[PDB]
DNA sequence: TACCCCCCCTTCGGTGCTTTGCACCGAAGGGGGGG
């Protein structure tokens, strides 16, 4: 009852609400205006604008809402269940009637004026408010501080209205400070439910069953369809992703696949049988069920990578091996070309990210890679990266450069001349090339950009080449692309390009500049321009 | 008194949220936050404040304690008015040949004054907690802030009123303030450097300036680009230098290459050596001079903005570019470290953005070759300087990357 | 005929060189956990 309030202020600019009056029929009316007649006898509550009528058998506002002082947000993260500590004995206490006890401001009592269809000021915060759950989690905290000022060793989580206690002491002695916890609720005028009301365990806390040494999600159901929608597989996609935090093992990059090229929400479509398979492998492992472990300060942090196939990685973050603390799957697909080495990089700085806003500290890795390869990579690469602190461990298959491009020319090898000209308009292309041992070759091509043809000039080179080439581009758009060394790509022509590039013992590229006169490369242009 | 503050005319305030933090560099802040409040600095605020910015821990040099770092770059977008058009000042351009410049920090000298109420309201920030377990405890400055822009603009007049003794004594020095920064460059022997600095450092904490390294200007030398030495050159060693002569056409107007295409008429093997005719010769010598010759027609422009290009070269090396407008250059350096890797460019934007302040005294805004998920989860645990530069991320630069070899 | 929150996925726009095509990142939609 005696808690400080926080002022508030409606936006500059504009004034409070002026929503005309909403009258109804009489059937409704009574029902509510006897309970509301209660609630202002009780004494919490006590111009011309005013708020239309809402029945229930409830006070709505958008205005009002969208002409308020912007606030800042208390809660914004949720905390994952893996970081809390193994507390020994846990209780949850529901108040009730919190957004009663929570007084308002003396500007905004004017400004809160509801009349049924009698006209009230709100004197305490009302619900369903933008800034009801900042105000609220403020005043609960500023109610909470001397107590935990005064006992250090208890752990206390406010969500809303419940709040989670957690104790070391034993079970009579933490029943016992809960009482106190009770009293001192009370006393600020909060209703708090007595020891016969008191939730127990497992609590079922924003889909996580809680235990006092286990954690677990709860119950998932999939659906059981002969056929499935556009709906029906956004929801599926939807669970296994919510799913695949404590389950190992759960790929949904196939079903995810068909979502694409149409927009209808009501449409029906086939399967697949890769398809097929996933949603069979996926029942399967979420056939039996799986729980987490409970975070110790004094054990460290391990969390493993393996790789699953066109782009899906897995990690189980654990401490003691066989007892896992967190498990998930990273499947972007960042960029239009890239290999495993980059997206193994990707993987890892988003557990390290993930790792730092959950438990604080970054863990130890163990990567599927090979100490060469990462150092031949991040040496011999453009820009900057570093993976913090990394072990090796041989679980196949493991993360390798497929073909290594020369720093220096081959002797005895052909040295081709590659370029392409394609006209904006027609869209009628010519790919050719020349070799210093007299070969020469040029191919029409229909329905092509003015950089299809240059791109794939070089897969002509190499089809027509032997193991050893050297190869003369005029374009950094495909020498930066080979140079990169992808490993898949958005177009399957860059795919051929990889395909002939593995092939190839010893393969090396160099850049000439165009529309000169240099070399060669002005012969190639009487057989691709005209 | 306080010094009335106010933003551009209907400008918004600093809107940014508080990424995650290490454990460590968490309980330093709530231990270095309670010891500020408990004796006036700053002061909880409510729900009702509508404003953050991110805050920070880091480790000064040769130090042990931890210091409190709150990134201000929006705030001094939005208040920018107030310091460049209302108390613009002349840079100094005697300090760019100074022997040796020392830097010292007076950001506690900003501990005492007080700040304006009503924008007392924009300087709030928020200590985030480990799993989200609780609400963050909020804070907002009293005195005014260590990063932004208008508080060394604030504190300036008692600066110059301390900096007079001093400056009257000696002026063989020039003194310099950027944010907490102060640079001091003498034209003196480093012996009796050393005497002067904790002079000045004596000087200091009898006018209630606490304060607990040096630069070599004179030794800073730009690298101009220079082509290969060879007796015989192969097909691909011409067609390289060639292209290479053709982007440099762009930089430099004396740069021609038609001679140097002589050589190459017709299909050749890139291993087959190639002689070297008397007017090629001649071409690639003058090209050679007009590289070592400066580079032409530019002109430092206080009005625009600096851009600061960083490229990796390989084994512990780094180039950077320091220009205005493009292909034409105000610097070039090469950074190197004769450790880790985002460690190296973390230094090396630490050292570009450094020189710009002693040349020209705005920071550039950099373009750094990482990722950006990387940067931001790693670059606070190697940054030892007091003030951050604004830096946007390059996904590609031209693939020959022609500055070194 | 509400919001607000964190996550994961596909889709459109705008801007930059990697040029009139391609690439990129942020914004929107849709699901999941809700209060
Ligand atoms: C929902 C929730 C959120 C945050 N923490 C907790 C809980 N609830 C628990 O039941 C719980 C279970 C196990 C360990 N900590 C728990 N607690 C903590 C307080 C002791």
């Amino acid at each position: 009852s005696p808690i400080e309030t926080v002022p508030v202020k409606l936006k500059p600019g504009m004034d409070g609400p002026k929503v005309k009056q909403w009258p109804l029929t009489e059937e409704k009316i009574k029902a509510l205006v006897e309970i509301c007649t209660e609630m202002e006898k009780e004494g919490k509550i006590s111009n011309p604008y005013n708020t239309p009528v809402f029945a229930c058998k409830l006070v709505d506002f958008r205005e009002l809402n969208k002409r308020t002082q912007d606030f800042w947000e208390v809660q914004l993260g949720i905390p994952h269940p893996a970081g809390l500590k193994k507390k020994k004995s846990v209780t949850v206490l529901d108040v009730g009637d919190a957004y009663f006890s929570v007084p308002l401001d003396e500007d905004f009592r004017k400004y809160t004026a509801f009349t049924i269809p009698i006209r009230y000021q709100y004197n305490v915060l009302p619900q369903g408010w933008k800034g009801s759950p900042a105000i609220f989690q403020s005043s609960m905290t500023k109610i909470l501080e001397p107590f935990k000022k005064q006992n250090p060793d208890i752990v206390i989580y406010q969500y809303i209205d419940d709040l989670y206690v957690g104790s070391d002491l034993e079970i009579g002695q933490h029943r016992t400070k809960i009482e106190e916890l009770r009293q001192h609720l009370l006393r600020w005028g909060l209703t708090t439910p007595d020891k016969k009301h008191q939730k127990e365990p497992p609590f079922l806390w924003m889909g996580y069953e809680l235990h006092p040494d286990k954690w677990t999600v709860q119950p998932i159901v999939l659906p059981e369809k002969d056929s499935w929608t556009v709906n029906d597989i956004q929801k599926l996609v939807g669970k296994l992703n919510w799913a695949s935090q404590i389950y190992p093992g759960i790929k949904v990059r196939q079903l995810s696949k068909l979502l694409r090229g149409t927009k209808a929400l009501t449409e029906v479509i086939p399967l697949t049988e890769e398809a097929e398979l996933e949603l069979a492998e996926n029942r399967e492992i979420l056939k039996e069920p799986v729980h987490g472990v409970y975070y110790d300060p004094s054990k460290d942090l391990i969390a493993e990578i393996q790789k699953q196939g066109q782009g899906q990685w897995t990690y189980q973050i654990y401490q003691e091996p066989f007892k896992n603390l967190k498990t998930g799957k990273y499947a972007r697909m960042r960029g239009a070309h890239t290999n495993d080495v980059k997206q193994l990089t990707e993987a890892v700085q988003k557990i390290t990210t993930e790792s730092i806003v959950i438990w604080g500290k970054t863990p130890k890795f163990k990567l599927p890679i090979q100490k060469e390869t990462w150092e031949t990579w991040w040496t011999e690469y453009w820009q900057a990266t570093w993976i913090p602190e990394w072990e090796f461990v041989n679980t196949p298959p493991l993360v390798k450069l497929w073909y290594q491009l020369e720093k220096e020319p081959i002797v005895g090898a052909e040295t081709f001349y590659v370029d392409g000209a394609a006209n904006r308009e027609t869209k009628l292309g010519k790919a050719g090339y020349v070799t210093n041992k007299g070969r020469q070759k040029v191919v029409p091509l229909t329905n092509t950009t003015n950089q299809k043809t240059e791109l794939q000039a070089i897969y002509l080179a190499l089809q027509d080449s032997g193991l050893e080439v050297n190869i003369v581009t005029n374009s950094q758009y495909a020498l930066g692309i080979i140079q990169a060394q992808p490993d898949k790509s958005e177009s399957e022509l860059v795919n051929q390009i990889i395909e002939q590039l593995i092939k190839k013992e010893k393969v090396y590229l160099a850049w000439v500049p165009a529309h000169k006169g240099i070399g060669g490369n002005e012969q190639v242009d009487k057989l691709v321009s005209a | 008194e306080t010094v009335p503050v106010k933003l551009k005319p209907g400008m918004d305030g600093p809107k940014v949220k508080q990424w995650p933090l290490t454990e460590e560099k968490i309980k330093a802040l709530v231990e270095i936050c309670t010891e500020m409040e408990k004796e006036g600095k700053i002061s909880k605020i409510g729900p009702e404040n509508p404003y953050n910015t991110p805050v920070f821990a880091i480790k000064k040099k040769d130090s042990t304690k931890w210091r409190k770092l709150v990134d201000f770059r929006e705030l001094n977008k939005r208040t920018q008015d107030f310091w460049e058009v209302q108390l613009g000042i002349p840079h100094p351009a005697g300090l760019k040949k100074k022997k040796s410049v020392t830097v010292l920090d007076v950001g506690d000298a900003y501990f005492s004054v007080p700040l304006d109420e009503d924008f007392r309201k924009y300087t709030a920030f928020t200590i985030p907690s480990i799993n989200n377990k609780t609400p963050g405890i909020r804070y907002q400055y009293n005195v005014l802030p260590q990063g932004w822009k208008g508080s060394p603009a604030i504190f300036q007049s008692s600066m110059t009123k301390i900096l007079e003794p001093f400056k009257k004594q000696n002026p063989d020095i020039v003194i310099y303030q950027y944010m907490d920064d102060l640079y001091v460059g003498s034209d003196l022997e480093i012996g009796q450097h050393r005497t002067k600095i904790e002079e000045l450092r004596q000087h200091l904490l009898r006018w209630g300036l606490t304060t607990p390294y040096e630069l070599h200007p004179d030794k800073w030398t730009v690298q101009p680009i220079v082509l290969p030495e060879k007796d015989s050159w192969t097909v691909n060693d011409i067609q390289k230098l060639v292209g290479k002569l053709n982007w440099a056409s762009q930089i430099y107007p004396g740069i021609k290459v038609r001679q140097l295409s002589k050589l190459l008429r017709g299909t050749k093997a890139l291993t087959e050596v190639i002689p070297l005719t008397e007017e090629a010769e001649l071409e690639l010598a003058e090209n050679r001079e007009i590289l070592k010759e400066p580079v032409h027609g530019v002109y430092y422009d206080p009005s625009k903005d600096l851009i600061a290009e960083i490229q990796k070269q390989g084994q512990g090396q780094w180039t950077y570019q320091i220009y205005q407008e493009p292909f034409k250059n105000l610097k070039t350096g090469k950074y190197a470290r004769m450790t880790n890797d985002v460690k190296q460019l973390t230094e090396a934007v630490q050292k570009i953005t450094t020189e710009s302040i002693v040349i020209w005294g705005k920071t550039p805004k950099f373009k750094l070759p990482i990722q950006k998920e990387t940067w931001e989860t790693w670059w606070t645990e190697y940054w030892q300087a007091t003030w951050i530069p604004e830096w946007e991320f390059v996904n590609t630069p031209p693939l020959v990357k022609l500055w070194y070899q």
